């Protein structure tokens, strides 16, 4: 039962930490991004966080 | 071009839609940022190169 | 005489960085609220 809920958990804190990579972009948050950047280019940067 | 001017930029109120709308630059490239939508975004300083 | 490919042209590079701001645009600034779902704008940080 500690391992499945250990593993659980490592999943959810594994997702949570993924969520803050730049994949490639300029930011790895979106609201910078999209205060930053002109319609074309933030398109195309959450094209590629997306 | 080779000793151009340097300077820092900083503790300022600045408008850069004046700048935008004068319309007597030939040429308005900007990388990172929009033309417009900058008035509200800032930075911790300012390199200015001419 | 020169033509447009070599007149001259004067030319001002602005660079920034994110590492406190200390030069901000003219935005005006709001009354803090507190305890309700609003949107925010600190020093170029904008959030909800």
């Amino acid at each position: 039962l500690q391992d499945v809920v250990n593993q659980n958990a490592q999943a959810l804190n594994t997702l949570v930490k993924q969520l803050s990579s730049n994949f490639g972009a300029i930011s790895s948050v979106l609201n910078d991004i999209l205060s930053r950047l002109d319609p074309p280019e933030a398109e195309v940067q959450i094209d590629r966080l997306i | 071009v080779y000793a151009w001017n340097r300077k820092r930029i900083s503790n300022c109120v600045a408008d850069y839609s004046v700048l935008y709308n004068s319309a007597s630059f030939s040429t308005f490239k900007c990388y990172g940022v929009s033309p417009t939508k900058l008035n509200d975004l800032c930075f911790t300083n300012v390199y200015a190169d001419s | 005489t020169n033509g447009v490919g070599y007149q001259p042209y004067r030319v001002v590079v602005l660079s920034f960085e994110l590492l406190p701001a200390t030069v901000c645009g003219p935005k005006k600034s709001t009354n803090l609220v507190k305890n309700k779902c609003v949107n925010f704008n600190f020093n170029g940080l904008t959030g909800t």
